[PDB]
RNA sequence: AAGUGCUGAUAGAUUUAUAUGAUUACAGUGCGUUAAUUUUUCGGAAUUAUAUAAUGGCAUAAUUAUCAUUGAUUUUUGUGUUUAUUAUAUGCACUUGUAUGAUUAACAAUGCGAAAGAUUCAGGAUACCUUCGGGACCCGUCUUGAAACACGGACCAAGGAGU
RNA sequence: AGAUCAAGGUUAUGAUAUAAAUGUCCCAGUGGGCCACUUUUGGUAAGCAGAACUGGCGCUGUGGGAUGAACCAAACGUAAU
RNA sequence: ACCUAUACAUUACCGCUAAAGUAGAUGAUUUAUAUUACUUGUGAUAUAAAUUUUGAAACUUUAGUGAGUAGGAAGGUACAAU
């Protein structure tokens, strides 16, 4: 529908599956997210052979497909119609995500104006659902 | 003495022929005066029509690694490394069955019960004819003893 | 004039042209035509060849990169000559034993069934698809009907509807085969021409009553080390 | 004013161009003399040997300068004072190499790494193929490889007398008095790994076979290793 | 930066970047050889014709064994010495000036 | 090493070339041809000495 | 790999001061323009003296 | 040792070079002397002198220097000589055209971003489950050493130790 | 011995410089170690103790003798060959 | 003849260290054309067209390079109130 942005390549990432925090299997007081286990015995700290691939600066993406969402842009926070005037002339580059304290009164005012401003949103149809 | 062996086996380029670079025969003929041209016989087994059968034998396995981005094959026709080098550069394709269809027949007709990942063999590996092979994705892991294929594409003489 | 000396095609390092142009020049009296056309000139009397501002503007659009737009390269193929009956592996017509006719400058190679015997048309196939065979089916003195060509048999064309553009479309439309009536006659010109030469040969594996069945081979016979 | 700028560029547009045509002659006049320097020498050992056979004399070959030294063994488990000698030839990684100017004074530097270096005397076809194939060069202490004749000429023109790649050949393969600056100019190469293998890598050459005083069979290595 | 007191002393607008950083092979690019090294054309165009006459030198044995052609594929390839005789008749008639 | 260099340059101050005034150890030498000239070969000392 | 990424591969000396001024940056954002067109050593010693602390950018009395 | 001459392949192809700076220069093409030799005869084909430092072949002069020295290696050269050789003696526009800015790209197939609706091709352990191949001790910590037949840990939410 | 004129080659062994050159904080730690080859005391001796000269283990994964902190290959950015 | 390593080599990529380039845009720059000075032919003028923005803490470009507890500095994010 919308023209895809501004020299859209193959977004091809190094390691994709998430990174899950040594011994978070047998403690559900242990969360999901990582903490380099800094203590002198460990079985992953020594970057061993078998465990949950240990992060560093290697795995990142290219320094032009930084932040690049699967539709070419780089995502960007939007609040009201005045910040969509920030996306006046850059409309072929970035996109918008309607901030989730905006009600369905004001989100009527983005989706009918910035459509004609030719920007892309990730989420229209939030509370649309054609009721109040 | 070996100078005619720089000459006489260009008679294959004179019996094919192309520019005819030898007059001495090397014919493998039934004549008593024709006892040459030196075949490296024997083998007499086809495995070459189309989808010439070759079952599959795990990945390019280290002892204690995997390197599962590649895979290794067992090519039932071949039994010495002069055989298998005719399987350079062919594709490698393997079918395996599954439940639903989920796709219309448009590029040439498919009611879609068969499902098959794909690939491409490269190089001769084992000193008897085992010839490793790479795929499109990765060889789905439970196939070590499934009847995968090699089709003739592409080929030459 | 003359003495072009282009030995740039078998060595491949040979140039051999600077060795001529020393005394080959006349060394004086340079006279040449020297076209100096100022014709790209905005004489906008009632003309307006600026060009006129349909745009002249900043409609922002970004398009793929300026590629090499390469040359139709010369065609390295294994040494085989029409006519040679070959085993078709493709085209939803595998197993038919069909014969070479003519190589084409697109890197392509003309094959027929023929449709009289094999019931197969004048199909053009890749050399990589088809396995070449051993010996010759003699087609030396043929009429070589090269007026049928590649661009003569392209798809014609992407109109999207009825040569008029923005119109209505229907499901399962036909624009690529009736099949064409002339190709039936173009089949008839060669099928009568090929039957007399294919039945006069001494009979073999794929010659007279012999080609028309579907490649399938008994053991002790090679894909491997056959002088094939 | 840019009208007066035009004479400064367009003359230099001819000046930098026309000297390339002179440099084309300059890079040709050396090489056409450089070729038969080998060829007279390649016939000079037949003439001295066969005459000494006719004159019933043992003709010795010349014992050679111009070694070439390629590392074999790691970074670790290395002996005490072989850590400074090997940073003193710029061999560091495995399968990197440079050349030397041989005398006694480098042999008893070469001996105190002789278990760990495999040094040999190259032919013609190695050294032509070495700087060509896996040769890089070192201007302004970086490593930008070859891509023209320029990367020697730009920084070896006045104080030294070298401007073609077959002239950098000339001040190494024939050994001369500008040599010591003619191979700090090279970065160490990056030789690949010689397929077929290494036969054992255990010992010195003359019992088991690998590293050391091999000096003549280095050519069967460098046809593979590079 | 207006200035008429600063930009009479400035030196270098190196507007071109001069990066061109790609390496090339000295055997697979035969194109490369002459560029980094003239006289490489010499050694080829010396030995290539020596092989090329030697390609004639072994088909003439086939033209000794069977003696067929020599019609238009190698007949003109061996008749050039009659033209090359004239390249040495000038050695008999135009080189007699010194 | 000083006063030779002050004198061998001083004799060099009449022809010009060359200084050659640094220090160099022994080199790879030459390539002779060697007549026997003196007594042709073999000359064959091959050991046999253990048993004692 | 090798072994030397030894020490120091690390050129210590200061690139820009820990000072967030808008006047002193205006000299830096001018005098970076006048040492990278000319090559004059006198400008660089101006530039490398625009960087020390309050002490060591020495006080200097009029005699 | 020489491209000797390919024939077959593997995977991989940076580059928004103004989204703050040769798209240029090497070469290749078709236009404006020539003479015949030769071949095909449809093109082609083949010819020198035009100028060199010539660079070797040879000859001699000449010297530096040399294991040796009948000498031979040479050095500086100097000249003659034929014989080989190469680059310089191609402007004028044009060309999808060679090579050059980490030198990958013409062709072909496959498909309509179809009012809404919605098929197609790749990818996608998001965090399961299903199916196989290797890996694999279960976490702090004192110590040379913990998978410890060494101590502390049942599980969880809130509170807690560099002020 | 010092200051100051006069003459003076191309600076005087090889091979490099991943850059050399120094003043503070006395800057956080750490002041218990272990092992193999040779060299070696104490003891009959030991997987014990006691050392000089290196390399390594603690700090270190790793491919290989199934196994094993040191053995022998090699010292660990993410990826295909 | 083969066999396998996170080692060696080459192409991409990440961060880090080193080196290097870029700011008169009331310009620069080609593309054409009118003219001209005409110096054969190179330049200035005029017209027409189009390309030309960044926390110079930016931007381009180049090479090399990457283990790690005890420990020190480097920018990065949570949870706060003013």
């Amino acid at each position: 529908m919308t023209i895809r942005p501004a020299y859209r390549p193959k977004i091809v990432k190094k390691r994709t599956k998430h990174f899950i925090r040594h011994q978070s299997d047998r403690y559900a007081k242990l969360s999901h997210k990582w903490r380099k286990p800094k203590g002198i015995d460990n079985r992953v700290r020594r970057r061993f052979k078998g465990q949950y691939l240990m992060p560093n600066i290697g795995y990142g993406s290219n320094k032009r497909t930084r932040h690049m969402l699967p539709t070419g842009f780089k995502k960007f926070l939007v609040h009201n119609v005045r910040e969509l005037e920030v996306l006046l002339m850059q409309n072929r580059v970035y996109c918008g995500e309607i901030a989730h304290g905006v009600s369905s009164k004001k989100r009527k005012e983005i989706v009918e104006r910035a459509k004609q401003l030719s920007v892309r949103l990730t989420n229209p149809n939030g509370r649309l659902r054609s009721q109040e | 003495m070996a100078d005619t062996q720089a000459k006489s086996t260009t008679a294959p380029k004179a019996a094919k022929a192309q520019k005819a670079p030898k007059a001495v025969k090397a014919p493998k003929a039934e004549k008593p005066a024709a006892s040459e041209a030196k075949v490296s016989a024997k083998k007499y087994k086809r495995h070459g029509r189309l989808f010439a059968k070759a079952v599959f034998t795990g990945y390019k396995r280290g002892l204690r690694n995997q390197h599962e981005n590649q895979a290794i094959l067992k090519i039932e026709g071949a039994r010495r490394k002069e055989h298998g080098s005719f399987y350079v550069g062919k594709r490698c394709v393997y079918v395996y069955k599954a439940e639903t269809k989920k796709c219309v027949p448009q590029h040439p007709e498919r009611k879609t019960r068969v499902r098959a990942v794909w690939g491409k063999v490269t190089r001769i590996h084992g000193n008897t004819g085992a010839v490793r092979a790479r795929f499109n994705r990765n060889l789905p892991g439970h196939a070590m003893g499934h009847r995968i294929r090699i089709m003739l594409y592409p080929s030459r003489i | 004039k003359g003495k072009k000396h282009p030995v740039n095609s078998y060595l491949k390092g040979g140039i051999l042209r600077y060795s001529k142009a020393q005394m080959y020049k006349r060394r004086a009296l340079y006279r040449l035509k020297d076209k100096k056309s100022p014709v790209v000139e905005k004489a906008k009397v009632p003309i307006k060849k600026s060009k006129a501002s349909y745009p002249t503007k900043t409609f922002v659009k970004k398009r793929p990169s300026k590629a090499n737009f390469s040359e139709h390269k010369r065609n390295t193929r294994r040494n085989l000559t029409p006519g040679t009956v070959l085993i078709l592996l493709a085209g939803r017509h595998q197993g038919k034993r069909v014969v070479l006719l003519k190589v084409l400058a697109s890197g392509l190679l003309l094959v027929t069934g023929p449709f009289a015997l094999n019931s197969c048309p004048l199909r053009r196939v890749s050399q990589r698809y088809v396995i070449g065979t051993s010996s010759k089916v003699d087609l030396g003195a043929f009429k070589v009907p090269e007026h049928l060509n590649d661009a003569y048999f392209r798809r014609l064309k992407a109109k999207k509807d009825k040569k008029t553009g923005e119109a209505d479309i229907f499901a399962a439309k036909k624009e690529r085969f009736v099949p064409n009536e002339q190709r039936k006659k173009d089949q008839k010109e060669v099928d009568a021409a090929l039957l007399k030469v294919i039945k006069a040969h001494p009979e073999g594996k794929f010659f007279a009553k012999y080609l028309q069945n579907m490649f399938a081979l008994h053991s002790s016979q090679y894909p491997h080390r056959m002088r094939f | 004013k840019q009208i007066s700028k035009r004479v400064a560029e367009s003359k230099r547009r001819l000046k930098k161009a026309a000297v390339i045509a002179l440099r084309k002659k300059e890079n040709l006049v050396r090489a056409e003399k450089y070729q038969n320097e080998y060829i007279k020498a390649e016939q000079r050992e037949i003439k001295l040997r066969r005459l000494a056979k006719k004159r019933n004399q043992f003709y010795v070959p010349a014992e050679a300068k111009l070694a070439f030294v390629v590392r074999i063994r790691g970074i670790n488990k290395v002996a005490p004072k072989v850590r400074k000698v090997l940073q003193l030839f710029r061999l560091r990684q495995i399968n990197n190499g440079v050349f030397i100017k041989l005398n006694k004074a480098t042999i008893n530097m070469l001996r105190i790494a002789e278990p760990y270096i495999t040094w040999g005397y190259p032919n013609l076809k190695s050294v032509r193929e070495l700087i060509y194939k896996r040769g890089f060069v070192k201007h302004n202490r970086q490593r930008v490889p070859i891509t023209d004749n320029f990367v020697i000429e730009r920084k070896l023109r006045q104080a030294h007398q070298i401007q073609c790649v077959e002239d950098l050949v000339h001040e190494i393969f024939t050994v001369g008095p500008n040599f010591k600056y003619a191979s700090n100019f090279l970065w160490p190469f990056k030789l690949n790994t010689p397929t077929g293998g290494w036969r054992k890598k255990a010992n010195h050459y003359v019992n088991g076979g690998d590293f050391g005083n091999r000096e003549d069979q280095i050519n069967r290595l460098l046809r593979k290793m590079v | 930066l207006k200035s008429e007191e600063i930009r009479k002393v400035l030196r270098d607008p190196r507007k071109r970047v001069f990066r061109s950083v790609r390496r090339l092979n000295p055997l697979t690019n035969v194109r490369q050889l002459i560029k980094l090294n003239p006289y490489a054309e010499v050694l080829k165009r010396r030995a290539a014709l020596a092989a090329e006459k030697r390609t004639v030198a072994k088909v003439l044995a086939k033209a000794k064994k069977q003696n067929v052609e020599l019609a238009k594929s190698h007949f003109a390839n061996v008749a050039t010495k009659a033209a090359a005789n004239r390249a040495k008749l000038l050695a008999a008639r135009k080189k007699k000036v010194a | 090493r000083v006063k030779e260099n002050e004198r061998l340059l001083k004799e060099a101050k009449e022809k010009g070339q060359w200084v050659s005034l640094k220090r160099q150890p022994e080199q790879p030498k030459k390539a002779h041809f060697v007549k026997k000239l003196e007594e042709p070969i073999a000359l064959a000392p091959i050991p046999y000495e253990f048993i004692a | 790999g090798i072994d030397i990424n030894h020490k120091y591969d690390r050129k210590v000396r200061r690139t820009e001061p820990k000072s967030q001024d808008v006047y002193l940056r205006l000299l830096v954002k001018l005098y970076r323009f006048l040492q990278r067109r000319t090559n004059k050593k006198f400008n660089r010693i101006i530039l490398k003296r625009l960087f020390m602390s309050k002490i060591n950018r020495p006080p200097l009395s009029l005699q």
